[PDB]
């Protein structure tokens, strides 16, 4: 599932912005 | 009367705009007490002022440090937005100041924590619950855009839940007040809209986009467009091909539809009827605009708050001795803050 998915992902924390 | 006082807001906004409150109080004045975030710069603080007991947040950065990372204008940016504007969805500024080392802001402690917390251990929100916080981003970016300004970091990380269950919008590190188009490569992965992705110019649409991304993330409990790494994200992001949970409304799955839309002519905000087409929409139809505005809406949520300055609705970072050098460091550079 999409859930799944995300769960394993490495996204789930706290996110940066970016930069260059 | 919306036409009515968004023209008072203004006048208000460009009087602070044009003569900037400056140094308004000193680091003394403040017990810190417990570090509520992190940055590279530096970090917000939960602090007691002194001579009122009242507790406020004070985010602290290093002037070397954005200086190394070539942030000085976006740090200027941050701190003249922050001290102009007025809305009950802005986190509001208290003082500013800054010393040898470092920048300081204080602002409003918003005890109730980041949504972003709620909504990864919750898993998901229902949909009057997303539409309730969905109606305050709305109405904020109504009064942001209507004074030239554009957030470019829409994120439940960055919107922090008050003890009514209302939001306050933190975080104006890439906020910026521009007419007409703007360049930088700015925000997070997951929220960037197709036209930052590939250099084109843009404007205050990309907020209009990245609430169609927060309203997904908030209903389905995870993001239209994720990935391990961020490059795989934007490519996800510009094919733009969306898939929606089984148990999205039909009316949700539309509204989504016309905020995720890659096409600036057809995306919603950004029409000749602009926050309208939004606010009409039927995924909003139970929603009363004054009401969110007043506040007088029931929350569909409200975290728990033990007595003033606790602090269980964040997380523990590690603390760190604030450290005034003896020379001032980056006088120029920072002269208006
Ligand atoms: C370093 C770059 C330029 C590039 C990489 C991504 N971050 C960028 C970036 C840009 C501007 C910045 O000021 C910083 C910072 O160093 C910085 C330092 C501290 C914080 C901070 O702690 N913010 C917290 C936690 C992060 C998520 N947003 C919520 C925010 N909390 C609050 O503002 C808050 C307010 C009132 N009551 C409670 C909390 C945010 C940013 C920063 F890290």
């Amino acid at each position: 599932t999409t859930y799944a998915d995300f769960i394993a992902s490495g996204r789930t924390g706290r996110r940066n912005a970016i930069h260059d | 009367s919306v036409k009515e006082f968004l023209a008072k807001a203004k006048e208000d906004f460009l009087k602070k705009w044009e003569n900037p409150a400056q140094n308004t109080a000193h680091l003394d004045q403040f017990e810190r007490i417990k570090t509520l975030g992190t940055g590279s710069f530096g970090r917000v603080m939960l602090v007691k002022h002194m001579e009122t007991g009242n507790h406020y947040a004070m985010k602290i950065l290093d002037k070397q440090k954005v200086v190394k990372l070539k942030q000085i204008e976006h740090t200027l940016n941050e701190k003249r937005i922050l001290q102009a504007v007025n809305f009950p969805f802005l986190v509001k500024l208290e003082f500013s100041f800054k010393d040898n080392s470092n920048l300081y802001m204080v602002m409003e402690y918003v005890p109730g924590g980041e949504m972003f917390s709620h909504l990864r251990r919750i898993g998901r929100f229902s949909e009057p619950h997303a539409r309730f916080y969905a109606a305050q981003i709305v109405l904020t970016f109504e009064y942001l855009h209507s004074l030239d300004l554009i957030y470019r970091d829409l994120k439940p990380e960055n919107l922090l839940i008050d003890q009514q269950g209302y939001i306050q919008v933190t975080d104006f590190g890439f906020a910026k007040r521009v007419k007409g188009r703007t360049w930088t490569l700015c925000g997070t992965p997951e929220y960037l809209a197709p036209e930052i992705i590939l250099s084109k110019g843009y404007n205050k649409a990309v907020d209009w986009w990245a609430l169609g991304v927060l309203i997904y993330e908030m209903a389905a409990g995870y993001p239209p467009f994720f990935a391990d790494q961020p490059i795989q994200i934007y490519e996800k992001i510009v094919s733009g091909k969306v898939r929606f949970p089984s148990h999205f409304s039909s009316d949700l799955k539309d509204l989504l539809r016309n905020l995720l839309q890659v096409d600036l002519t057809k995306r919603f905000g950004n029409l000749k009827n602009g926050v309208n087409d939004i606010k009409n929409h039927k995924w909003f139809a139970t929603t009363d605009w004054i009401a969110i505005y007043q506040r007088k809406v029931e929350a569909p949520f409200i975290p728990k708050f033990k007595g003033p300055g606790d602090t269980s609705n964040f997380d523990d970072y590690e603390e760190e001795e604030i450290r005034v050098s003896i020379n001032e460091k980056c006088g120029k550079e920072f002269s208006e803050f």
